């Protein structure tokens, strides 16, 4: 799995823990566009899903924060997306890749369960964080793997 | 720079994830 389709398996599990029953269509899209191969009830998934869930809950308020000022402040969502990961990632620290899957997740859930929220930022944001998101693709595999990370280490 | 705000303020989660698995 690289990690756009774990960060979408984890935002699709996210949709069906915390909303109306209907995945947006954005996150459909997504699903069909990246080919998803991995299930969002993939065990794997929902042990990622708790830590990203505990990491939230730990940092509740900063997360809201962060995120209203990015998506208010932003004319470019899907670029700018790229830009904060940069920022991030520089040079890679597990601790890091976490907080920014979790950040992403954070977004993609109070995007989803905000029905006023227009599709274009919807779509832009899944797309931006999914795409910024591959740039930890090369770090990951030499620690084997999403699911070794877990599974072990 | 809102993206630089926002960016550091995610590096110092990252930092602090870190420490608290080492414990």
């Amino acid at each position: 799995y690289s990690t756009r389709e774990i960060l979408l398996a984890l935002c699709i599990r996210d949709s069906r823990v915390h909303g109306n029953g209907t995945l947006h269509p954005v996150l459909e899209l997504a699903a069909r566009e990246t080919p998803l191969r991995l299930s969002p009830e993939d065990t794997v998934v929902l042990r990622y899903h708790v830590l990203l869930e505990e990491i939230i809950e730990r940092n509740s308020e900063t997360f809201t924060e962060t995120w209203n000022r990015f998506i208010t402040h932003t004319e470019h969502v899907d670029l700018d997306f790229n830009s904060v990961f940069l920022e991030i990632f520089h040079r890679p620290s597990l601790g890091r890749a976490l907080a920014w899957m979790a950040w992403c997740m954070h977004a993609c859930r109070t995007l989803c369960c905000n029905q006023s929220t227009p599709y274009y930022v919807v779509d832009l944001s899944v797309r931006g964080m999914l795409e910024a998101s591959e740039g930890l693709d090369g770090w990951i595999h030499q620690q084997g793997g999403w699911s070794t990370l877990i599974e072990d280490n | 720079s809102t993206m630089g705000q926002v960016g550091r303020q995610l590096a110092i989660i990252g930092d602090d994830i870190n420490r608290r698995y080492d414990s």
